[PDB]
């Protein structure tokens, strides 16, 4: 008798389907002041690609989606 | 080296150090500007503007809106490319700035050894960087991390890829912009924002595509007079 | 003690062998530099005759070693580098030697990157594996936690400490940058 599968057939893919450092002087410090070089956390923007109707309406429900 | 409040709105030069009020709050130097100790040196003439979050934590954030023209490989920015070549594996895309930037043969949606993408030398793409930096050859890919391409790839084909100002796409992407709005009512199109100052666009026939680029290229200071004669011609299109 | 000249003979072969910078001619050796010679004997009796220019002698970074260099070129595959320190030695004559991606850290993983590990224009120090053949390029490796970065300048001009086994801040101002710290 059996009840289960077999495992040579049970493993086909259609089937499967350092250290640290206290410095006190610096120990719970952070920066206070950060250099960055993007527009977008700078500034709000649109999504690049888009479309005004009937073009590529895919375009469009990414529009709908990535713009809120 | 005084109130940066006070010139929030002014024009701002080189050189100028500018200091900010207090134990603190932490705060972010936008591109245009740099630290130099507490202060903030400026790098790029420019209308300041500042910005602060929703909370009262956050802070704040400062930039110049400097405009300009050259490009430079920045991290997070979707970025239409060129590409120049392929070296085995990696095929290398111009962007406009220092050194061409690469690509990776299984960073598109979909694609293994078995399914190669159909990539040609001269091929348009829209992608954007992960690893954007003065130190090392920029790397960007057309797949958001998830692994879906939510509008990256190939462009396409049968359209207008022409170059404007920077500043100009930083302007018409903003959600209160008049041209790219009224567009949409005269005749329908879709195009592609590249953060290089490099526009794609395409419509049905080709006097329409024409007349579109030239309003891009233009709109940063088109007079009401122009404005309203091409938007006549485009209504006789 | 004598200094030799590129065309006196030395010695017939019966009376020594040449060892480096010499050559040989009918029976016998004839220098090949202009500099000292030196006679070795082994236990077998036999003499190793050899001329040398001390003034860069020679010097030689085996496998197991231990040298400093300064990182020119990086890139997401590997990183250049330059030799100045084998072991504390200098030597003028600079080596120009690589890091690989892997061969990073002990615990090999391929998660590692490159631009949080090292910087254009900071020094470290390795083990180096391989010679080389064409160019002689030395292939160094930090698979070691007392290994890799020891000094290195900030944002613009500042030099920073090793605080964490992948952190490191200036004094000065407060910024958390990413490199493989030693130690």
């Amino acid at each position: 008798r059996k009840t289960r599968l077999s495992k040579n057939l049970l493993r086909m893919k259609f089937m499967q389907r350092h250290w640290y450092l206290d410095l006190p002087e610096l120990k719970e410090k952070e920066s206070f002041i950060i250099e960055e070089q993007s527009f977008l956390l700078c500034e709000d923007l649109l999504y690049g690609r888009m479309s005004f109707r009937g073009f590529n309406p895919e375009v469009e429900k990414l529009m709908l989606q990535m713009n809120a | 080296a005084r109130a940066a409040r006070t010139v929030l709105g002014q024009v701002v030069l080189p050189g100028e150090e500018l200091l900010l009020p207090e134990s603190r709050v932490r705060v972010v130097c936008g591109p245009g500007l740099r630290r130099c100790g507490d202060r903030l040196l400026v790098t790029k003439c420019g209308r300041l503007r500042h910005k602060e979050p929703g909370s009262g934590s956050g802070g704040g954030v400062y930039w110049v809106d400097s405009q300009q023209k050259r490009y430079v490989p920045v991290k997070g920015d979707h970025v239409i490319g060129i590409v120049t070549a392929k070296s085995g594996d990696i095929f290398k895309v111009d962007v406009g700035g220092s050194e061409p930037a690469s690509l990776s043969y299984l960073s598109f949606e979909g694609a293994t050894k078995r399914n190669r993408p159909n990539v040609q030398v001269g091929d348009l793409i829209y992608g954007q960087f992960v690893v954007a930096n003065k130190d090392m050859e920029p790397e960007m890919v057309c797949i958001d991390s998830c692994g879906r391409a939510n509008g990256m790839g190939v462009i396409g084909q049968d359209g207008l890829l022409f170059k404007v100002t920077l500043g100009l796409i930083r302007k018409l992407l903003a959600p209160d912009c008049e041209i790219i709005q009224e567009v949409g009512k005269l005749h329908p199109l879709e195009i592609v924002f590249g953060m290089n100052g490099r526009i794609w666009v395409k419509a049905k026939t080709i006097q329409q595509t024409l007349i579109l680029a030239n309003i891009l290229e233009a709109c940063e200071h088109m007079t009401s007079d122009q404005r309203k004669q091409i938007f006549s011609r485009l209504a006789e299109s | 003690v004598r200094y030799c000249i590129p065309g006196e003979r030395l010695c017939n072969l019966e009376e020594g062998s040449p060892g480096s910078g010499t050559y040989t001619r009918h029976g016998y050796i004839f220098s090949s530099l202009a500099g000292c010679l030196m006679k070795s004997s082994e236990n077998g009796a036999l003499p190793v005759v050899s001329v040398v220019r001390e003034t860069e002698s020679q010097l030689l970074p085996d496998v197991g070693a231990i040298v400093t260099c300064k990182v020119s070129s990086i890139n997401s595959r590997f990183a250049k580098v330059h030799i100045l320190y084998v072991g504390s030695m200098p030597l003028k004559n600079s080596f120009r030697g690589t890091i690989r991606k892997e061969d990073v850290r002990a615990t090999e993983k391929d998660k590692v990157e490159i631009y949080k590990s090292f910087r254009p224009g900071d020094i470290v120090l390795a083990k180096v594996i391989s010679l080389g053949d064409a160019q002689s390029n030395y292939l160094l490796t930090t698979a070691e936690n007392e290994l890799g970065v020891v000094v290195a300048h900030s944002e613009s001009g500042i030099q920073m400490v090793p605080i964490s086994w992948c952190e490191m801040q200036c004094p000065k101002t407060h910024t958390k940058e990413f490199r493989k710290v030693a130690r």
